[PDB]
RNA sequence: AGCGCCGUGGCGCAGUGGAAGCGCGCAGGGCUCAUAACCCUGAUGUCCUCGGAUCGAAACCGAGCGGCGCUACCA
């Protein structure tokens, strides 16, 4: 089981199980997006769109019956690092790089990034299509 | 003084030893 | 052709058995170490210490034979917060010709009077020295409060170390000391881990070891290499505490009391509730001769606050339905062990960790409450438990006005505000109850690293009583 | 192509760069 | 220790009083010069183990097995 990254190997730190891909037909559907999710305080539409966002063709989301499916011939690499792309620009924060942040919006429409442990509100990189996606439907509240 | 603590090292030393040959 | 249950049964018999305690002895001439006690109760309290995830209560287990529950199944593996009940006879030999070392037997709480001697060839009979109460601490870093409180019940310690791990391990650094502030000279160092270790690498973590309790209040404390797993070594361990704890003056003359760590409540389910009993405090009697059949109250009690917000107390007054200790339910009880006090109190006031480090006190006492009370403090010159990477050792900072602090006077965990600091008096404000029976060392800790962190040391001088309501 | 969108997404570029400077300043 | 849930063909739900259910799976065929979409046809199974009720019980019930959601460590 990953310990919630790819280029950092410590011992002691907050954990995400790795995710995985299972075949429709073609459209793979990931088993292990709700999970992720709640060990990064992020929506699984969020995983999901983000990997079609890096990866450019048709995808399926399904929030209240767990069928995930992305379509494309992806080896377990591929998305497990474009996951990868989505917690290093998403889920981390900056200084102390916590496993944990949450996405929020204050009185301005500035989607951020929010930690707990170092707890600032990480600028976000608001030039992304997730961004976008987020702002669609707010946290916890439009799923 | 741990003289008295040295004598029971020993002693399960060779208690492992006699049990435990393989290892 | 005999069953091995009825073979016990038969050797249990020969034995002497289990004999019922008389309903009213000669109190004035009674001993710890009298027959009539020691079959039926234990004297000496022992407690075990050591590092998270080490085995406390292997070598408990390893050495009585009785489980630690382990319970509520995320704390099957983990941690327990609860303390570990496990009860020890220490059965020596009469026969002087088999050598001294393997002699002393120690057994589970269900042994009889004398059985046989298991030693191939030796007809001698074991004969009960002292039975023995033994406390498993908690070994973790958020868990404080309950190991300061086992500490204050314990009267004897054993410290636990492994050998291939890094020599020095500050959890036990912090139980010794927390040991020593609570008034404990007689510890027994045990090195846990000697099977997958070399000839040379015992001897260097033995000298560490000595090095490391060169410095701290204990001086003379022996060590005893055991095996957890391997069950052996477990005679040397009993002998040792039979030769160097002797017993802590507590004689019949000191008034009853209790203090009360665990809380059990008596709700066997699935059954009609027609046939049910009352409700289990686990607690320790430091003084006291208590029988069945006795008023008692507990002081903090009942806990409410009212529309202005202060806090009031309703002492717990209750009828004592039975006692329990050992094995078999005894008329009268010993101070010096843990005793369950089955009372006619409801099944929710012993439900969750609620009699957890509360005093009680029996009709013809009157301990007192106090909301504000004025303390005596000592402190260290570096916290203990804190893994620097090479770095001086987190030197611990003077207090400060309005700061919450975890108090553990005697037993009870309690949140002060501080209102005064001074060069060697304090005083703290008490949102929780706590009462003041005569001496009652208390420990200090902080919220320094997000857990808590044990600072010092304090005695309590002076203090604002609440007079209960009636 | 579309130059219509070529030239949207030439100002779009302009836009996120400028933000980039007014977070940056 | 007790109560509420469940018992798959490879997976999600369902009717459980006429006895193997659909989608999605898959092997194969149809269509197209070709691929998909689609069209269709077929293959796996002891609705858990054993009884009562019934013409017949996977099914109504039960005399239990395996696993789950609470009470909560319940002398
Ligand atoms: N190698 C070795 N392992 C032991 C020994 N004794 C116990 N263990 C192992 O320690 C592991 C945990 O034992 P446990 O008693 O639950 O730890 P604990 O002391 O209660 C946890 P804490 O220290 O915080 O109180 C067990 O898996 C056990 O096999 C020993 O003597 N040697
Ligand atoms: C942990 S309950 C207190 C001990 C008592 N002898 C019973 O058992
Ligand atoms: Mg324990
Ligand atoms: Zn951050």
């Amino acid at each position: 089981i990953n310990i919630c990254r790819d280029n950092h190997d410590p011992f002691y730190r907050y954990k995400m199980p790795p995710i995985q891909a299972k075949v429709e037909g073609i459209k793979t559907a990931v088993l292990n997006v709700a999970d992720i999710s709640h060990a990064l305080n992020r929506p699984a539409p969020y995983i999901v769109k983000y990997f079609g966002f890096e990866l450019g063709a048709q995808t399926s989301i399904s929030v209240d019956k767990d069928r995930y499916l992305v379509n494309g011939v992806h080896e377990p690499a591929k998305l497990q690092d474009v996951l990868d792309g989505f917690i290093n620009k998403f889920v981390l924060c900056g200084s102390c790089k916590n496993p944990e942040t949450e996405i929020i919006i204050t009185k301005d429409n500035d989607l951020v990034r929010d930690c707990k442990a170092c707890g600032k509100r990480t600028p976000m990189d608001l030039r992304h299509k997730l961004s976008s996606f987020i702002l669609k439907n707010p946290p916890d509240s439009v799923s | 003084v741990g003289l008295p603590y040295s004598e029971l090292l020993s002693r399960f030393f060779n208690i492992l030893r006699t049990n435990n040959p393989e290892l | 052709g005999e069953t091995e249950e009825e073979k016990r049964k038969r050797e249990f018999e020969e034995g002497g058995g289990l004999p019922e305690q008389p309903l009213n002895p000669d109190f004035s001439k009674l001993n710890p170490l009298s027959a009539e006690i020691i079959n039926r109760q234990a004297t000496i309290n022992i407690g075990t210490i050591g590092h998270v995830a080490h085995g406390k209560s292997t070598v408990v287990r390893a050495i009585s034979g009785v489980q630690t529950v382990r319970f509520k199944d995320e704390l099957e593996r983990n941690i327990t917060i609860k303390l570990g009940y496990a009860n020890a006879k220490i059965y020596k030999c009469q026969e002087p010709t088999c050598p001294e070392p393997d002699c002393y037997r120690s057994f589970k709480s269900d042994k009889e009077i004398s059985p046989k001697c298991q030693r191939p060839g030796c007809p001698g009979r074991y004969k009960l020295v002292r039975h023995v109460s033994f406390v498993d601490c908690p070994g973790h870093d958020i868990l404080m409060s309950t190991m300061l409180s086992g500490a204050a019940v314990m009267d004897a310690a054993l410290l636990l170390i492994a050998g291939n791990e890094s020599c020095p391990q500050p959890q036990t650094s912090e139980h010794l000391a927390a040991i020593e502030i609570m008034k404990l000279k007689h510890v027994i160092i045990l090195q846990n881990k000697v099977d997958l270790m070399r000839e040379e690498s015992a001897l260097e973590h033995q000298k560490s070891i000595l090095k490391f309790i060169r410095g701290t209040i204990a001086d003379g404390a022996p060590i005893v290499p055991i095996s957890a797993q391997l069950k052996y070594n477990i005679d040397a361990v009993n002998e040792f505490i039979v030769k160097t704890i002797p017993v802590p003056p507590r004689d019949f003359m000191i008034s009853p009391r209790l203090i009360v760590i665990r809380s059990f409540d008596v709700n066997k389910p699935g059954a009609e509730i027609e046939d049910l009993k009352g409700g289990v405090a686990g607690g320790s009697i430091l003084n006291g001769v208590f029988k069945l059949g006795d008023e008692i109250e507990i002081r903090p009690g009942i806990v409410t606050k009212d529309d202005k917000g202060k806090i009031q107390c309703k002492p717990i007054f209750s009828n004592i339905v039975s006692l329990f200790a050992e094995q078999n339910d005894l008329k009268f009880a010993v101070p010096g062990g843990l005793i369950g006090v089955g009372t006619k109190v409801d099944p929710t006031l012993c439900r969750a960790d609620r009699l957890v480090g509360q005093v009680v006190g029996a009709k013809g006492h009157l301990p007192n409450i106090y909301t504000d009370i004025e303390i005596n403090y000592f402190l260290l010159r570096r916290l203990l438990g804190v893994k620097t990477d090479g770095q001086k050792q987190a030197k611990v900072r003077k207090l400060e006005p309005n700061e919450v602090l975890m108090v553990n006077i005697g037993s009870t965990a309690t949140g002060a505000r501080v209102v005064a600091v001074k060069a060697d008096m304090a005083r703290l404000q008490l949102t929780s109850p706590a009462c003041t029976e005569i001496n009652e060392k208390i420990a200090l800790s902080r919220r320094i690293e997000k857990h808590w962190r044990l600072i010092g040391w304090a005695t309590i001088k002076k203090g604002t009583t609440l007079e209960p309501i009636a | 192509m579309r130059a219509k969108w070529r030239k949207k997404r030439t100002r779009r570029l302009k836009r996120k760069r400028r933000k980039v400077r007014a977070r940056s300043k």
